[PDB]
């Protein structure tokens, strides 16, 4: 289970033009150049992807497992997901041969899963790990997210603009209290 | 009033078998505030985790992995067994008490008064049943009488009663080892017509 991307996503589509009029605009002096921004936002945005195993700009993923965990079953980290593109199924060298049915994709934001129909699920050979290529997120633009996540983003990237080295300074709803209804609350640390 | 302290305490255990949350546990949500609910897909994510993994007689132990901010702290019902279970076997035992029933024949738990039985049961046909039906019967014999001319008298006969049967054997044994009266004057003594 290694779960790498494909493409990282441009910064042409990341708001580097709505981040500063968050950064200073309204209040303050009308600083730094694009690429000191952008620098900070996908370091935001990977900081609450991380922590709430979401996607937030749709990019794709390659999810490339050994052993399937149930057969009716196998839940993707990545939590929303849309429109899985294939289902790979490598042998050793691997000619590459996909598979097209068996399964069907439930878009689910608490455990978007794989979910074979009937009780079999599509086997894996010896050596050749399955591969899944899927492209989870909530939308191609910054437009599409949800406000108080894409809010946590900005006052997250304000912080790591705003203050450099790990220095001194809890609001109501913060950076934490707007992530934290994102988060995956599971409660099996156990076999299954 | 021990009809009342029956009633109520079986009515006690009732009720509190009927209306009585105990929980198992309960999952405490905090959140990164001090007060945070959690969004319905996340309840729906808890709900399935708990129900397919950690509930049942099939799921006693999994290790429950709380995650930061979660936290799982089990409840307890402490008193568990005998809400007033020795004041209702007092007020079980103090309405036999009245009535004149001993408490073996029914089947109160309890210390063993009487041994075996056959002297339970010779108390209970002595103590609180030929004094009872020996004053019904003697009220029979009185009105009856009034509607005939003679008088009659109607008592219960006290033998081929089954529960006198330890009281009439030693009886028995007792004169009949009495080897120096004759056989005519024992028969007397026992209610035979001597022959």
């Amino acid at each position: 289970m290694m779960l790498n991307e494909v493409t990282a996503v441009p910064g042409t589509a990341l708001p580097v033009a709505e981040f500063r009029d968050h950064l200073r605009l309204g209040t303050g002096f009308a600083g730094a150049e694009d690429a000191a921004l952008l620098s900070y936002l996908r370091a935001a945005i990977a900081a609450i992807e991380g922590r709430t195993a979401k996607a937030l700009i749709s990019r794709g993923f390659r999810l490339a497992l050994t052993a399937w965990r149930w057969g009716d079953m196998q839940t993707l980290p990545i939590a929303p997901v849309a429109t899985v593109t294939a289902l790979r199924l490598v042998d050793a060298a691997g000619v590459e041969t996909p598979v097209a049915a068996g399964w069907r994709l439930v878009p689910d934001m608490a455990r978007p899963r794989i979910e074979a129909l009937g009780a079999m699920l599509p086997m894996i050979p010896t050596g050749g790990r399955v591969e899944i290529d899927f492209t989870a997120g909530f939308g191609a633009s910054w437009s599409a997210l949800p406000v108080d996540l894409a809010q946590a983003v900005f006052l997250l990237a304000a912080q790591y603009y705003e203050l450099r080295h790990d220095g001194a300074a809890a609001m109501p709803f913060g950076v934490m209290a707007l992530i934290e209804r994102w988060r995956t609350v599971r409660v099996l640390g156990g076999r299954p | 009033v021990a009809l009342d302290v029956h009633n109520a305490a079986s009515a006690w255990s009732k009720a509190l078998l009927d209306n009585a949350a105990r929980p198992s546990g309960a999952i405490i949500y905090k959140g990164a505030d001090g007060q945070g609910v959690l969004a319905p897909e996340q309840y729906e994510r808890l709900i399935f985790e708990m129900e397919t993994h950690h509930q049942g007689a099939r799921n006693a132990g999994r290790p429950m992995l709380l995650e930061g901010g979660l936290d799982w702290k089990p409840m307890g019902f402490s008193p568990s067994d005998m809400e007033f279970h020795e004041t209702k076997a007092a007020a079980a035992r103090e309405i036999a008490l009245a009535f004149g029933v001993p408490p073996m024949l029914i089947g109160i738990p309890g210390d063993a008064t009487y041994a075996n039985y056959a002297e339970a049961n010779r108390a209970f046909y002595r103590l609180t049943v030929l004094p009872l039906l020996t004053r019904v019967s003697a009220a029979l014999a009185w009105w009856l009488s009034g509607y005939l001319g003679a008088q009659i008298e109607l008592k219960p006969d006290l033998d081929q009663v089954p529960a006198l049967a330890v009281e009439r054997d030693q009886l028995w044994a007792r004169i009949g080892a009495a080897g120096f009266l004759s056989n005519s004057e024992k028969r007397v003594l026992l209610g035979l017509p001597p022959t």
